[PDB]
């Protein structure tokens, strides 16, 4: 899981 | 897309149940972060994987000088990683223990920097729900960031949702209606606001007791009393913020919002606008 998890601002 | 091998990694700067933070330096542009990482395995194991996501949803939709900000995250086949603002100063909580009282000058500042932020975070539909001084941080020129979200809320527009059902939170600063209703709203905030302002006045937060059985049953019978010399407009502040009703406490929704609470004698000599930019006054 964590699919959805990576971001930037 | 960042990854761990961008990073110089220091010192840790902290320890929390699941997570470690590490400051550290970004190699290309010579930035300090203060990195939260937390281990996948431990995280699975322990059923925490909502209060993850919850943490990188909510602060995901914060931009505001008075909360550590979110500027990235990542991850490899371990970890999780959050790349948060750091706040060279710590807690509050530090500032309080050490100095022992706050003198009123320093209260009203800090306590309207803390109403400034519910505003900013109320606005955006958003409890917080675990709001107290260890999760008040201050950054080098010491101006409050708040942390902490994992244990937020954002209310759904969409069917104007006013009540939030989980059970989350820390003993002295708990609302009576999460012990009473089991819901919590954004005056369960407000709530926490004056364990705050009375704890920097009066050292203590003001429902005390070596467990926590003890302090929801004095939360729920408002059982508190001030000590002398207690600022007098502050005390009428915290007293019209400790209200069991929760409609009717300074600040909520139901008494018209921020208004009136930024109305209160307490903050007459206030400038609003641009707190972020004003010089703290020295703690002493
Ligand atoms: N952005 C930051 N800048 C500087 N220090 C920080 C920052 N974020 C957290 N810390 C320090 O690291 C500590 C650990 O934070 P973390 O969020 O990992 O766990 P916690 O919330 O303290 O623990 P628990 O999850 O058990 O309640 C904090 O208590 C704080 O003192």
């Amino acid at each position: 899981m964590f699919r959805d998890f990576d971001y930037i601002a | 897309k960042k990854r761990p091998e961008d990073f110089k990694f220091g010192k840790i700067l902290g320890e929390g149940s699941f997570s470690t933070v590490v400051l550290a330096r970004e190699l290309a542009t010579s930035r300090e972060y203060a990195i939260k990482i937390l281990e996948k395995r431990h995280i699975i194991k322990e059923n925490k994987v909502p209060y993850v996501t919850r943490e990188r949803d909510v602060m995901s939709r914060l931009d505001h000088p008075f909360f550590v900000k979110l500027y990235f995250t990542f991850q490899d086949d371990e970890k999780l990683y959050f790349g948060l603002s750091y706040a060279k100063n710590g807690e509050l909580l530090k500032y309080i223990r050490k100095i022992g009282s706050f003198d009123e000058t320093c209260t009203r500042f800090y306590t309207a920097e803390i109403v400034s932020a519910l505003e900013y975070l109320h606005g955006k539909g958003i409890i917080h729900r675990d709001l107290k001084p260890e999760n008040i941080l201050l950054n080098e020129d010491m101006h409050i960031q708040i942390t902490d979200f994992g244990t937020a809320k954002v209310l759904s527009p969409e069917s104007k949702q006013a009540r939030a059902n989980s059970f989350v939170g820390t003993a002295q600063y708990v609302s009576p209606e999460l012990l009473t209703e089991k819901s919590a709203c954004k005056s369960s905030d407000l709530w926490a606001l004056g364990c705050i302002i009375y704890q920097l006045v009066a050292g203590l937060p003001p429902f005390r007791a070596g467990n926590e059985g003890l302090i929801f049953a004095k939360i729920i019978k408002l059982e508190y009393d001030f000590p002398e010399k207690f600022f007098p407009k502050a005390r009428d502040l915290v007293e019209k913020l400790l209200v069991l009703d929760a409609t009717k406490r300074l600040g909520c929704e139901e008494m018209e919002g921020y208004g009136p609470l930024k109305a209160h004698p307490f903050f007459e000599s206030v400038t609003w606008e641009n707190l972020h930019q004003q010089t703290p006054p020295k703690l002493t």
